[PDB]
């Protein structure tokens, strides 16, 4: 249907253009159309604050006699629930309060929180959860509906709100905090920009109007700043006393009012409507510039617009801290008591150091102290939620696992160590051992054949090693999903499929600069592609993403790198053919266009037939027709293809039983060093010590 | 450290 008013607006066109639903493109309408009369924004807001201009009103080794109690708001997303377990056994007391917001994505993350709600009484979970999206209006009604609940919940007592990530860490112990917060109850703490404040408003966006739907952060147009009171914002991690969480859920003020009507259309909401509304109400002698936060800002590495497919803007993300950053927790400048980012699959070292800092050493023989897990896919979510990708190579993982343990037995009888796969992996982890990959453990079901019954097991699937090499070349890697602010591969065990764009990524170390030439071979030996580089004399990562025209031609793929034709360094990465379209299984008219090489028979418009003679790759013309064949192939000749592959690029380390097994070599999995099933003290969270703590 | 995660356009 038409709108209610003519649209021109060249950035509202530009939304209705790209919103795929009709829900959203009426609302985009309604919002732009509703503006365009003026009457959905205010103008003029009422300042409540006595003062001309702003407060900043700036040891805990005491006890208090009347210690505050703490609810702490925990709004997560993601995979990571052991490092999650981990912080929350740090700060945990029996005096406080924990209500857990898991976004509405992030199912088995919700799962294993609930598990935690049910064994403490003082640890509740939302009933309601909203897809909080980067930038999204979303944040602030999930802080703004979690204020009101907690609010009414009579039976907790508490003092202060403080708000954590699965990405925070304490850096001081819980009886400092609360000798700390009981001296100043009070106060309100909150971090600002510390820059000029103009230039503030138009980074962040305050004077363009947002519109969250589909979880998109649309851009709509401009918008004029409320006339009477003065903006202010920056950190969206704060700290806020009973008092003042009272005043913003249930004043009607001309105040409070008028701004949740202002940020419901706002980017970041939650980095300035706080500071905003403190600052103009009559509690604005109680803030104090310091949120208590240290952040590890980097923005040569965390400001490279990487959300501009969720919001009509750009931003900017903290680094994780490296154990490099140990000293700067120690700081005695400010007062300071959380940190963030920490991320467990990049750096857990850091978050050992300072976990035993603040509340020691565990007990010698303490097992997986060093080791992390996190589980990428589990039964319940379905395999329509994984791809056709990881579906196949994580079937194919699994059998390489039953092949390792019939052949482990050694007997000239029957052989009690032979299986049958059944249906689809159970459960899929990450395995990190001392921050080095060390690939996945896939749970899966099988048929004992001997004595014809079924088992459950986890098999240990590991990469082989493949760059080979006084240059300063350091690494070679290909991947997809590259993080230009961690440098990584997201994408970790490299699993790529014939309609994948690999990567290719570069290690430098210090040195002149230099220039090399990259080459990609595809598995018959065809060039695909062929470049040079600049090699900075600063520069310590580079990365390229050639365009090759699809479909890839499936198998071992190889990246050299030369010198003025002098060979450097090479790597390989396999282009795995898919089993299954759409979760089922591959029929011969899929199989043919997809695992025969690019429609074009070749990758690029450019040819690079002159340079197979000079880097001695010959083109044997019985590959080309095997490759042929192969492409044609499903059923048990495909999967005796890709398993040929994946046995060469992978290795089946172990394989366990998870309960009774009847072949006499298989491990217990709660047994072994490397199961998910075995101990992980640092992440179990049991009974409440009579310290009130945890930890 | 300055605060604010918002870069223009
Ligand atoms: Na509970």
């Amino acid at each position: 249907q038409p709108p209610k008013c003519d649209i021109s607006g060249k950035e509202a066109i530009s939304a209705l253009s790209r919103a795929k639903s009709k829900h959203c493109r009426q609302e985009i309408g309604e919002t732009y159309c509703r503006h365009k009369l003026g009457l959905l924004m205010p103008e003029k807001v009422t300042r409540f604050c006595p003062l001309e201009g702003k407060a900043n009103k700036n040891s805990v080794e005491y006890m208090p006699a009347n210690p505050v109690r703490i609810a702490f708001v925990l709004v997560v997303h993601g995979r990571a629930s052991r490092q999650l377990q981990r912080m929350f056994k740090a700060i945990y007391h029996k005096d406080h309060f924990y209500y857990i917001h898991v976004d509405k994505r992030s199912n088995y993350l919700h799962r294993q929180v609930l598990q935690v709600s049910r064994q403490y009484s003082n640890v509740r979970v939302t009933p309601w959860r909203m897809a909080t999206i980067w930038g999204g209006a979303s944040l602030l009604s999930t802080y703004l509906q979690s204020m009101r609940d907690l609010l009414e919940m009579t039976d907790w007592p508490w003092d202060f709100f403080i708000n954590l990530s699965a990405a925070d860490y304490p850096i001081r112990t819980n009886d400092q905090l609360v000798a700390f917060l009981s001296r100043y109850r009070d106060m309100n703490f909150l971090k600002s920009h510390g820059r000029d404040n103009a230039r503030f408003i138009r980074k962040q966006g305050l004077d363009r109007l947002f519109l969250e739907c589909d979880a998109h952060m649309w851009r709509l147009g401009d918008r004029r700043i409320p006339e009477g009171i003065a903006v202010d914002g920056g950190s969206d991690w704060f700290l806020l006393n009973r008092r003042f969480v009272e005043y913003v859920t249930f004043s009607t003020d001309d105040l409070v009012t008028k701004m949740k009507q202002f940020y419901s259309y706002t980017l970041l909401p939650a980095e300035s409507f706080f500071h905003t509304v403190l600052e103009n109400s009559p509690h604005c002698d109680t803030m104090v510039d310091n949120n208590l936060r240290i952040t590890n800002w980097n923005r040569k590495l965390g400001c490279k617009c990487q959300y501009k497919h969720i919001v009509d803007w750009c931003g900017c993300s903290p680094n994780d801290f490296k154990p490099q950053d140990f000293h700067r927790f120690q700081q005695t400048a400010r007062p300071t008591f959380f940190a963030r980012k920490f991320e467990a699959v990049v750096n857990q070292e850091i978050i050992g150091q300072l976990d035993y800092y603040l509340y020691g050493n565990y007990p010698a023989g303490t097992p997986g102290l060093r080791s992390y897990w996190e589980n990428v896919y589990d039964e319940p979510d379905g395999i329509h939620s994984l791809s056709d990708v990881t579906l196949t190579l994580y079937h194919s993982f699994a059998r390489l696992g039953l092949r390792r343990a019939e052949t482990s037995l050694h007997t000239d009888g029957e052989n009690s160590c032979r299986y049958y796969p059944m249906g689809h992996p159970a459960s899929v982890h990450l395995y990190f051992l001392a921050d080095r990959f060390q690939g996945f453990l896939i749970k899966h079901h099988a048929t004992n054949l001997a004595v014809s019954k079924l088992e459950t097991l986890e098999t240990w699937v590991m990469p082989k090693k493949v760059f080979k090499i006084f240059g300063r070349l350091q690494f070679s890697e290909v991947g997809t999903d590259w993080d230009a602010k961690e440098r990584l591969f997201r994408n970790f065990g490299g699993l790529l499929g014939p309609m994948d764009e690999p990567v290719g990524m570069q290690k430098w170390g210090k040195g002149p600069n230099v220039t090399v030439t990259v080459i990609w071979v595809d598995p018959v030996n065809v060039i695909a592609a062929t470049y040079d580089i600049l090699i900075e004399s600063t520069a310590e990562f580079t990365h390229y993403k050639p365009p090759l025209n699809l479909p890839l031609r499936p198998g071992v793929w190889t990246v050299k790198i030369l010198h003025h034709w002098v060979p450097v360094a090479e790597t390989k990465f396999l282009v795995a053919p898919l089993t299954f379209s759409n979760r089922q299984p591959i029929k011969p008219e899929e199989a043919l266009k997809l695992h025969n090489g690019p429609l074009r028979n070749a990758y690029m418009e450019q040819s690079f037939q002159s340079l197979n003679p000079v880097l001695s790759l010959p083109i044997n013309p019985a590959q080309v027709e095997q490759a042929r064949r192969n492409a044609a192939s499903t059923g048990t000749a495909l999967e005796g293809w890709l398993d040929s592959l994946v046995g060469g690029m992978w290795t089946a380390m172990d394989i366990c039983a998870t309960g009774p097994t009847a072949c006499p070599v298989m491990q217990t999995c709660s047994q072994t060093a490397w199961s998910s099933f075995s101990p992980d003290p640092k992440s179990e969270l049991g009974a409440v010590k009579p310290d009130g703590r945890l930890r | 450290a300055a605060e604010g995660s918002g870069e223009q356009d």
